[PDB]
């Protein structure tokens, strides 16, 4: 586990008004989700029939290490449950049920359902995570995760049941990375709760 | 490679 990703968890959890800052972006999304106006760190899906969709939070990164907490009902996830970050560039929706975040070189994945890992993920194949998992071998994950992205090594990282499962994508470095998600289920409630940031050294 | 063993 690194240092400094000690130095962020062991800080106080941000509050309220800085998790707004960092929440899904009601004004990046696929037209088939939305943010709840009742809790603005949830978005629903709308049931719409063959279709993959996903949202950006409002914030960014290109620098820093930052870690926030996806909370997503293990029984609201379908066949394509994603999470990950990704590019301004990266498409919000799809035609039928794929994983989107990661299906191309504008975002990077885990696919919760296959715990596999996608990038460019037409040209590449998926790669198990957790490290434990055989070649045809899933895990059924529990509802909440963190997702770590450090801006200035260039990697993202995620945390399960409070066990850090190792770096799951280097090359960030140089970019401006968004968190996201790519959803299938109608009626699925998806909440984004970040963490905290921390400037590099 | 998709979750329907189609790439
Ligand atoms: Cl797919």
């Amino acid at each position: 586990r690194p240092a400094r990703l000690d130095q962020l968890l062991d800080m106080p959890a941000a509050g309220l008004a800085v998790q707004l800052r960092h929440a899904w972006n009601p004004e990046d999304r696929s037209l088939n989700v939305f943010v709840k106006d009742d809790d603005r760190l949830t978005f629903h899906r709308h049931p719409v029939a063959q279709s993959t969709d996903g949202i950006r939070g409002k914030v960014g990164h290109a620098r820093g290490l930052h870690a926030w907490q996806i909370n997503w009902p293990a029984r609201q996830r379908g066949t394509h449950a994603v999470v990950g970050v990704a590019t301004a560039r990266a498409p919000l929706h799809s035609v039928g049920y794929t994983a989107l975040v990661g299906s191309d070189a504008e975002s990077w994945g885990w696919d919760l359902g296959r715990s596999r890992l996608y990038h460019d993920g037409k040209n590449q194949p998926g790669v198990a995570y957790p490290a434990f998992l055989g070649p045809d071998e899933a895990f059924a994950l529990p509802d909440s995760l963190l997702v770590v992205l450090d801006m200035d090594e260039g990697t993202l990282s995620f945390i399960v049941d409070g066990q850090y499962l190792g770096v799951a994508f280097r090359g960030l470095k140089g970019k401006k990375l968004y968190p996201v998600v790519s959803a299938v289920w109608g009626h699925c409630e998806v909440t984004m709760r970040y963490i905290n940031g921390l400037d590099p050294e | 490679w998709d979750i329907n063993n189609n790439x």
